[PDB]
């Protein structure tokens, strides 16, 4: 089973560098090539460049020649994006993906967010939203994306809506996360909402409960 | 260097409907180099159709792909609630572009919201802050206007709104409007309602509550 797992996101300052990994496995690495493909927030898709690793070269998009460099660790199974000199234009979503085949992208890693932001990182407060059926938890406060919100470990999935987070005049970002319930059900089952924020390294746990 | 131009940007179309959507190669792409992915909400993209015509593994038959001179299309025959996605073709020459996207929705009968209301929580006034989040759940169309009235005078400036991604099987949207001020200012009022107005309602709905 062929996977393409990335890492290495974050924040970074203008002006400043970052590296992607993007860890294959479930094939022969040297067969197939690893490319580089970005989505800024809203946008389309755009093609960075990529790497054989059976040549060991590399070749990339005009618009990107210079200050993004691609390398690859056969031993680890693992392609590299070292970018420099970001600015705020480079704050995206970065995929790796596979080609095969007449020059298309099989698989994709599931995509990692680079934010070019002078700001700092900051952690979420987590508030419970009370029923009294709709309940939910509001995540305040945080900086940069992403925070990740599930329920009862992921045991609650239907019914949620986690809201896409908002910009605040503060610089910082919030999101609320809600569920629909069952009317009558307030007092038998309990609801946690788990938020996850990995630029802070915080990880809340918060019990909502009617008041 | 070849560009795709790909329209139209977005469209909505009911269920069983039948979509087209073009990319227009600046010149010549063979037809072996011309891809077609579907990439989904929060989600890296997905091969759909490689080579003009050929369904990538495990795409229903419902889509298609062919070319026409430096003309290619992807047809959807029966559009289905989960085909809701950005399609974006791709070119290979030498080095690699996309179209810029099309964004197809899905049509569905009118549904009224469910409207909720929320208090800040203890934790959160304890902080200095009050946040009053107004709940919009599961409605069609997606234009909603959400009126805050704080002891019946009407809001302006203090409160953002977040709409989440249509619902992949009832194609319905969400809508969250939440209300920032002071811990200070809450307490000196009263009565916090937001008054909603939808296509689905025959009269504005108001939810509210006295602090």
């Amino acid at each position: 089973e062929v996977q393409l797992v990335e890492s290495g996101g974050g924040l970074v300052q203008p002006g400043g560098s970052l590296r992607l990994s993007c860890a294959a496995s479930g094939y022969t690495f040297t067969e197939n090539t690893v490319h580089w493909v970005r989505q800024a927030p809203g946008k389309g898709l755009e093609w960075i460049g990529g790497i054989n690793p059976y040549y060991g070269g590399s070749i990339f998009s005009p618009k990107f020649k210079g200050r993004f460099t691609i390398s690859a660790d056969t031993s680890k199974n693992t392609a590299y994006l070292q970018m420099n000199s970001l600015r705020a234009e480079d704050t995206a979503v970065y995929y790796c993906a596979r080609r095969a085949g007449a020059y298309y992208f099989d698989y994709w890693g599931q995509g990692t967010l680079v934010t070019v932001s002078s700001a700092s990182t900051k952690g979420p407060s987590v508030f419970p939203l009370a029923p009294s059926a709709a309940l939910g938890c509001l995540v305040k406060d945080y900086f940069p994306e992403p925070v990740t919100v599930s329920w009862n470990s992921g045991a609650l999935t239907s019914g949620v809506h986690t809201f896409p987070a908002v910009l605040q005049s503060s610089g910082l970002y919030s999101l609320s996360s809600v569920v629909t319930v069952p009317s009558s059900s307030l007092g038998t089952q309990t609801y946690i909402c788990n938020v996850n924020h990995k630029p802070s390294n915080t990880k809340v746990d918060k019990k909502v409960e009617p008041k | 260097d070849i560009q795709m131009t790909q329209s139209p940007s977005s469209l909505s179309a009911s269920v069983g409907d039948r979509v087209t959507i073009t990319c227009r190669a600046s010149s010549s792409v063979s037809s072996s180099y011309l891809h077609w992915y579907q990439q989904k909400p929060g989600k890296a993209p997905k091969l759909l159709i490689y080579s003009t015509s050929n369904l990538a593994s495990g795409v229903p038959s419902r889509f298609s792909g062919s070319r026409s001179g430096t003309d290619f299309t992807l047809t959807i025959s029966s559009l289905q609630p989960e085909d809701f996605a950005t399609y974006y073709c791709q070119q290979y020459s030498g080095y690699r572009t996309f179209g810029q996207g099309t964004k197809v929705e899905i049509k569905r009968t009118v549904a009224a919201p469910s409207v909720f209301i929320f208090p800040p929580s203890d934790s959160q006034l304890k902080s200095g802050t009050a946040s009053v989040v107004c709940l919009l759940n599961n409605f069609y169309p997606r234009e909603a206007k959400v009126q805050w009235k704080v002891d019946n005078a009407l809001q302006s400036g203090n409160s953002q709104e977040s709409v989440t991604e249509q619902d992949s099987k009832d194609s319905t949207y969400s809508l969250s409007s939440t209300l920032t001020l002071s811990k200070a200012d809450y307490e000196k009022h009263k009565v916090y309602a937001c008054e909603v107005t939808h296509q689905g309602l025959s009269s504005p709905v108001t939810k509210s509550f006295n602090r």
